[PDB]
């Protein structure tokens, strides 16, 4: 798996990052980290693929960057929609394909 | 033995020694005899060379394949065919299906070709 | 807009076998590659196998590298595993996504787009 | 469909109609003829040797380890693979094939060099 | 350089630049004409086939199984490959040249009934 | 009569190199493949090494891959097993038998059949 | 090895059946398995080659077959003479060739 | 007689990356291998990388495959090596050496002709 | 690594040998088995290449040799100049190119 924090928290209107650490050959060997959202219980939804690009649909507050061995999500005030579980992903290894993450729980408050 | 040295054997021994059979295959108005004569017979190896070369076995004399042999075409187990049997006789038992061998070679090598390029695709 | 029906459905020993389906519908079929992505009912979610658009390459994960069998059928539209053995593990709920490969005629994805309800499996 | 069945279709379309294509290229007029037929032939172990000495030898499709040089086109994937003919293509780029052909067969020659090296390494 | 260019130069020089010397390779004026022309393709026919019954189609270079035999050369790799033209090498090796021709095919037999076996290997 | 001897064998300190010799008689010896077969004092069977009909492939356990040499000789019948280190483990009944390939224009083997005598070899 | 029993018991009069099991990745993904009797006093021998095919010179009494990650192998009625230690053995892969299992002590009474 | 020297970072922080040079002369620079060694301080020799005489190839170590890159510039008669997120047991003294592998073509080496004085890697 | 002696000990006009061993797949397969001489501090030097072959410049004292699975490097005369740290380098084939053993201590008396 990737490493990254259990979850996290912040308030409306300010602005919170999240953090996904990878070792040589998972982020840093391959630029393609993405990161996918699920409501609790429902199927998830794709945010952010590659570093910076976003998909059409997606919403501008949500952002990405990428630095060493590590990838960053960046979201802006946070709406009251915006409480999911984010999970940080990548293309690493010709054999082994996907190695994913565990979850991300951002606590509104 | 030389030309065509195993034109009777069993399959196995004539297989063995299919080098001098490639070889053999390359060599006023006698002018344009021989000329005509010499590029017919340069167009015919060629013709067999490229139809070689599109299955991707161009390079080599025992290319394998992956297209499934349909007992349709003859349900004679291994040993009749590379133990008790002479080319010609097999030659004369599926001329009638060659044809959609070379097709269906034809299909799985283009499947085989795009797969291999898709794989290299791949970082 | 996109919709990925996927039938699926749990209920198996846990030395059986058990087959899924998806359908998928809203775009072209055949143009895209599939995948199939698991989520056990607590822990994060994890990629189980790929297939590519003309469906003559397939990849699995290490866990289940000799075990499932994904296929596919294009002019139906439908994305097929079977299942094999079976490990009490398995026992989560599985998703139907669209991408995380693509031909080398297209632009590289890798990634997941459309992501279908999936089903839950059950091991008894 | 047939020979030159897609030529006027999208990039991918005819991508896989390349084996038909491949297959037909094989006195007062008996001289014409075979002055015609040893033309063609020709023709054809040119573009024979010029892919061998690219190491392509044998496959219609191919890859290389050449960049792409922008400068000789800059459209992206989609564009050239799913709203153009090949016509076209051959039009845009024709410049520059000179160059590519050099550069791929320099590749060619580098990496079989390279090659060498590792079935020469105990 | 350009063809024949290395001629006079180091057997390591000009195993560099093999292609420039490959792709140059290839009413009764006509028919003299016509002659020549189909005696070259006949020629380069022989070399590629020859090549192709070795396991080296399509390369330039190519190694192959069959070991040295210090009868053919008693040679110190480095005046062979740093000192001695190639010239003087064909010159030197013009009488067992056969020999490594058969030896070369028959090793190349080998490796092809070895290589069938193997792929049925299941 | 299908018929296979052994000799060689018996007491040999590790470090010492030492060969087996198998004579086959009876049948067409260049037309079948060839393995050996380890059969300890006390436990079950191991395959050791597989060599084709005409002498080029071999293969070997992985236990012992860069220890063992096998060879035919289609010329005089025989079947020469070479090995050096001979560690502790190499003390057991080696069984010269016929089978477990083919040449892939004949039926499928994949086992060994009219199996010989056995040579023991020791180790002190 | 195959996971096989150290012995069985049966009786003359009635029919035993012996079961040598393994993996998938080796016996059930091919279809090559063999049954060798070995008296203890002499080499082994076949008696059956393949799941169900018998080679000459074995009486129809031997009769194997194979499902699943198991492999069966039948002997009808039984007779004294059939004391012999049984051994099954699997085509395993092009990297490990064949595996054989542990031997069987049957025992008639 | 040919000197070969070297220069680079002796101090540097965990995770950062420096890049070692080296500078030769006295021969033809273009016909022979090159290879960097490293020496732990108070513990024996270890090969690091090995290049090829042409530039074109690259052999390392399995510890830093990921993260090590070794280049050389024949004209200017050049070699050097960039680390990347170097970790702490890469603290030791880096040699130059000519030779480790011919270019298939003159005879064999496999050993390192030359030793040129050295440099100290460290890493807080 | 390789295993090599810690130390050794002798006096002018004798004569010391020191081994060096390792796998059967290095040593056994390829007489590739270099000696390195490394005085404190001070730049290695290249002592003997292959398992016999002297480099220009070096005194006939040093000689080597291969046997199995070990290879041995014999000094004579030992005028005491050669205080310095000995070193055994194998070559072992491919992804594994070049492998030494523990550092071996030549005193002179
Ligand atoms: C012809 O058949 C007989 C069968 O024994 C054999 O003597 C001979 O070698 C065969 N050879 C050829 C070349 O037909
Ligand atoms: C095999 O060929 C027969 C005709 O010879 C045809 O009816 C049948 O469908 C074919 N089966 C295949 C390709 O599986
Ligand atoms: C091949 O099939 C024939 C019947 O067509 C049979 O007589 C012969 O024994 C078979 N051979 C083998 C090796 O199965
Ligand atoms: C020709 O163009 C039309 C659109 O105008 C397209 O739908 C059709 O597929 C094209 N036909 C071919 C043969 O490429
Ligand atoms: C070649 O260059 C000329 C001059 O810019 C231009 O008109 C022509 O289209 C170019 N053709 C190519 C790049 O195929
Ligand atoms: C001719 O040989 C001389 C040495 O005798 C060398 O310097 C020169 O480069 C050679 N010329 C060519 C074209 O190889
Ligand atoms: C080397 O050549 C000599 C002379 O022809 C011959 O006697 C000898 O067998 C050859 N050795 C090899 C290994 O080819
Ligand atoms: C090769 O052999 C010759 C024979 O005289 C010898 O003088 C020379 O040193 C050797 N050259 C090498 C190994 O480069
Ligand atoms: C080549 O053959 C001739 C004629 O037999 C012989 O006299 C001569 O010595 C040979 N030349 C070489 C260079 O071996």
């Amino acid at each position: 798996a990737l490493t990254q924090p259990p979850s996290v928290s912040g308030s409306p209107g300010q602005s919170v990052t999240i953090s996904c650490t990878g070792t040589s050959s998972d982020i840093g060997s391959y630029n393609y980290v993405s990161w996918y959202q699920q409501h609790p219980g429902k199927a998830p939804k794709l945010m952010i693929y590659d570093v910076t690009q976003r998909p059409s649909g997606v919403s501008d507050r949500f952002s990405g960057s990428k630095s060493g061995n590590t990838a960053s999500l960046t979201i802006s005030g946070l709406q009251a929609d915006d409480e999911a579980d984010y999970y940080c992903s990548a293309y690493a290894g010709r054999q082994t394909f996907y190695i994913f993450g565990g979850g991300t729980r951002l606590t509104v408050l | 033995l030389g030309f065509l040295g195993a034109a009777g054997s069993t399959m196995g021994a004539a297989s063995m020694t299919l080098t001098v059979q490639a070889r053999n295959l390359l060599s006023t108005v006698w002018g344009i005899k021989q000329l005509q004569a010499r590029v017919l017979a340069v167009e015919r190896y060629l013709r067999d060379q490229q139809l070689l070369g599109i299955w991707g076995c161009s390079g080599k004399l025992i290319c394998c394949t992956n297209v499934p042999w349909n007992s349709s075409w003859s349900n004679r187990n291994l040993s009749e065919i590379w133990d008790n049997m002479t080319w010609l006789q097999w030659d004369k038992e599926i001329s009638n299906y060659t044809q959609i061998i070379y097709g269906l070679l034809e299909e799985s090598q283009n499947q085989q070709e795009k797969n291999e390029q898709d794989l290299l695709a791949l970082d | 807009e996109v919709q990925l029906v996927e039938t699926g459905g749990g209920l198996v020993q846990p030395g059986g076998s058990l087959k899924l389906s998806c359908r998928a519908s809203g775009y072209t079929f055949s143009s895209f590659a599939m995948s199939w992505v698991r989520q056990a009912p607590g822990k994060g979610l994890e990629w189980v196998s790929l297939i590519n658009d003309r469906g003559g390459l397939t990849f699995y994960v290490d866990s289940v590298k000799g075990r499932f069998t994904i296929s596919r059928d294009n002019s139906k539209n439908t994305l097929s595993l079977q299942m094999h053995s079976l490990r009490d593990g398995d026992t989560a709920v599985y998703y139907c996504a669209t991408g995380g490969m693509s031909s080398a005629l297209q632009s590289s994805k890798y990634y997941f787009d459309f992501w279908g309800q999936g089903a839950l499996v059950t091991v008894s």
